[PDB]
């Protein structure tokens, strides 16, 4: 507190971090969806949900409590049969559609960072990005 | 349709992705004549991103003072 | 020799490389221009090394007072590294940049070299 | 990390004033000193390094001598 | 020169502690022994 | 299985009177990953796949109808289906053990 | 011949080591002076490198599979857009 | 061998010529020993 | 649930919360189609 | 032991961070100083020094 | 907080 707050020594592992650059020298970053407990896991709630949406029944309508204003003579069809039904079908499908979307993820984000050092610019003008770029190009 | 069950495996996204800021651009090359050839070219720097002295304080510091 | 008109433009892009290259004892390159101006100036200086690697180009380039002059420039700026004169010191925080460029002078040279 | 922040605010403001430059100038200097200092020593211990190695191949020389008349 | 969430539908789901409050059209008609 | 879910099934039919427990039987019922698919990254042998064994489960129909059977289907026939497999299971599962 | 070889090797390694560390404070001594001789610019120096650096230094950080496979970085209310923007370009190449 | 066998740690190092000639004064010392050391190595490989 | 009843029912909360869903689910009749099946 | 340009902003970055927090005296390193210039390795390269110099002064 | 009071203090006894 009152002397030298860094106290830098010859670790440069606590020298970095003293410094904040502490994750800067690892390759990628520690998550905790790369283990294939929470995988197993995850997939067992996905799995039970899904199995609940099933055991549902087709004929699923929904009383709206708004059909007091259409005045319906047993011969009419409510304009709001379908809401639950629908969110019900919505939602099973979405859960049936994650590898789909996971696949068109991941090529979305493969093909925008392959593309860093030509569309980003303070990566694209650091000497280090431009110092390789002409030396791949070198005749 | 062929999609598969959301449940099957694999089920990561990331498991093979290689961002380009980290792609190990090129360095110097450190050549080794002999053991008692002392007047010959040490580095081969062509296509280099840093100089020699620096690659070589980078060195010292992450690996010369490993112990 | 098909496109003429085009060492021209390298040259705009070129001589203020010789300004800057000149002004490098020093911390110069402060500023996000600067540091443009410089990368132009190792772009150009690369695409013309690449292109002298041909006949018609490096006889196009020999015919050229300004590029001979620049490229002697470099190289004098070279040996004032090498012999360790008091009068131009690297600063080593710009060492890479020169490292590169001295790199792509003797390319050049060697070409030329066979027309002098 | 935060620290740096406060850091470059000061130098930052080190920068808005006008007579200011000058102590650093001078703590700049004296900080050049102690690595003068520090490279002075490593420059006496490489020399007792490279004294070593003249050593061993001086002996190498004696090696050779006989070699020779032989 | 926030964070939107997936909706919660909450009136599909059922019961987890006590699974004989949900809504008749949920409940299965078998605890009671009237399937057939 | 379980004395509840045995008095749930003889109530479920209405034979509940023609069953008589003893001793014994009220005691007695007191009590790697590898990657399928390849749509996220390089599709191992399709011979591994086979080796090792799916199980859906949570859907009904399995994991993939093909359009026009599924468009071609009768639905009298798998609510009735549904109804035998999904409620009436335990009723029958009894009428299997007791009731001859 | 072997014992040898390595000797000379392992004193080989020390005195480029010994040389890298006389390069090092050389290096720092050269920084320090060259601020005592023009404050201003060095100074402005660092703080445009600073900051370019710590920039560079961020541009990797929702690619770890946490920001991929929640929905955060792909809903629109982010200010910066630098990548649902990308769709259109990526669906006209056909690639996606 | 025909070829240098490219390595993976540093084999040599340039000695900085930036430093003031007054305040060190033991570089010529050591530039006269790297001299020696490699009239050494050329007479032997010779 | 039975704090939650107790407390509401003795009035001994200033307002209640009132947030509902306006409807709710029900069964619906499930007839079947009256045109016959050719069956090629 | 690889250099990618992650690692060479931060290295870059650390050595700037460093020199100037040392300007504002924000840090201290006795150890590192001391463990390069190490007084006691200095007191042995000197007593070798005078050991060497003796032993080429005797030879004569 | 503290960090301020020691980079001013800093800043200050270079200053002075």
């Amino acid at each position: 507190s009152e002397k030298k707050p860094i106290k830098i020594s010859a670790d440069f592992n606590a020298k970095a971090k003293s410094l904040g650059l502490e994750s800067k020298f690892s390759n990628a970053t520690k998550t905790a969806l790369g283990d294939p407990d929470t995988e197993i896991r995850i997939s067992a709630r996905i799995s039970n949900r899904i199995n609940e949406l099933e055991r549902l029944p087709a004929n699923l309508g929904t009383y709206s409590l708004d059909d007091c204003l259409e005045f319906i003579t047993k011969d009419d069809l409510s304009s709001r049969m379908d809401t639950f039904k629908i969110k019900a079908l919505v939602e099973l499908k979405s859960l049936k559609l994650l590898t789909k979307q996971k696949s068109i993820r991941q090529k979305l984000i493969n093909n925008v960072a392959s593309q860093a050092h030509h569309n980003i610019p303070y990566l694209r003008d650091s000497p280090f990005t431009a110092a390789a770029q002409r030396s791949v190009q070198i005749r | 349709s062929n999609i598969p069950d959301p449940t099957l495996p694999p089920t990561e996204m990331m498991t093979r992705f290689l961002h380009p800021n980290w792609y190990a651009l090129p360095t110097t090359v450190w050549l080794k004549y002999g053991n008692y050839n002392s007047w010959a070219p040490s580095f081969n720097e062509n296509g280099t991103v840093v100089d020699s002295t620096t690659r070589g304080l980078i060195w010292l510091e992450r690996i010369g003072y490993m112990d | 020799r098909t496109l003429p008109d085009l060492l021209p433009l390298f040259k705009t892009f070129i001589l203020p490389l010789e300004r800057i290259v000149e002004g490098l004892n020093k911390s110069s390159i402060c500023d996000s221009k600067a540091m443009d101006s410089l990368q132009m100036g190792l772009n150009a200086l690369l695409i013309l090394r690449n292109l002298a690697q041909d006949t018609d180009s490096v006889q196009i380039l020999v015919k050229d007072r300004e590029i001979k002059s620049f490229i002697l420039f470099i190289l004098k700026k070279f040996q004032c590294v090498a012999t360790g004169d008091n009068k131009w010191q690297l600063y080593e925080g710009n060492a890479t940049f020169f490292n590169e460029l001295t790199h792509y002078t003797l390319d050049l040279m060697e070409a030329i070299s066979s027309y002098i | 990390s935060k620290l740096m922040e406060c850091v470059n605010d000061a130098v930052q403001t080190l920068l808005q004033g006008d007579d200011k430059l000058g102590k650093v100038s001078d703590k700049s200097r004296e900080i050049s000193e102690k690595y003068i200092e520090e490279s002075q020593a490593i420059i006496q211990e490489l020399v007792k390094l490279t004294m070593e190695k003249l050593e061993s191949k001086f002996t190498k020389l004696c090696d050779l001598e006989t070699q020779l008349e032989m | 020169n926030v964070k939107k969430e997936f909706p919660v539908n909450l009136t599909i789901k059922k019961n987890v502690y006590d699974s004989a409050q949900d809504f008749n059209a949920l409940q299965d008609e078998s605890r009671n022994s009237r399937q057939i | 299985m379980g004395y509840y879910d045995v008095l749930a099934g003889l109530s479920a039919l209405e034979k509940s009177s023609q069953v008589v427990f003893s001793a014994t039987e009220l005691q007695q019922l007191t009590q790697k990953r590898v990657a399928v698919h390849g749509y996220l990254g390089g599709k191992v042998s399709l011979a591994d796949a086979a080796q090792v064994e799916y199980e859906v489960g949570h859907s009904l129909l399995g994991s993939y109808v093909p359009r026009q059977q599924l468009e071609a289907l009768s639905s009298v026939d798998f609510s009735h289906h549904f109804h035998r497999t999904l409620e009436c299971k335990a009723a029958l599962e009894t009428h299997d053990v007791f009731l001859a | 011949e072997e014992e040898t070889d390595a000797e000379d090797t392992a004193k080989l390694r020390e005195i480029t080591k010994l040389a890298l560390q006389l390069n090092s404070s050389a290096q720092k001594y050269q920084f320090f002076h060259e601020l005592s001789l023009h404050p201003r610019e060095t100074l402005t120096h660092y703080l445009w490198s600073s900051k370019q650096n710590e920039l560079v230094l961020q541009g990797d950080q929702y690619f770890n599979e946490d920001a991929a496979r929640t929905s955060d970085i792909y809903s629109n209310n982010n200010n910066d857009r630098s990548l649902m923007g990308n769709i259109s370009l990526l669906y006209s190449q056909g690639r996606l | 061998q025909t070829n240098p066998v490219p390595v993976t740690y540093p084999t040599d190092a340039y000695i900085p010529t930036y430093l003031p000639d007054d305040k060190v004064s033991n570089l010529a010392d050591l530039k006269k020993l790297i001299e020696m050391d490699s009239r050494l190595d050329l007479y032997l490989t010779r | 649930k039975r704090i939650l009843k107790e407390v509401i029912l003795a009035k001994k909360v200033s307002k209640v919360p009132i947030n509902n869903v306006r409807a709710f689910p029900v069964l619906q009749t499930n007839y079947n189609g009256s045109i016959p099946v050719v069956r090629a | 032991n690889n250099v990618t340009l992650k690692n060479l902003t931060a290295f870059q970055l650390l050595s700037q961070r460093e020199n100037i927090c040392e300007l504002l005296n924000l840090v201290e390193s006795t150890e590192r100083h001391n463990s390069i210039i190490n007084p006691e390795r200095q007191r042995m390269s000197l007593e070798e020094m005078k050991k060497m110099l003796d032993a080429l002064k005797n030879e004569r």
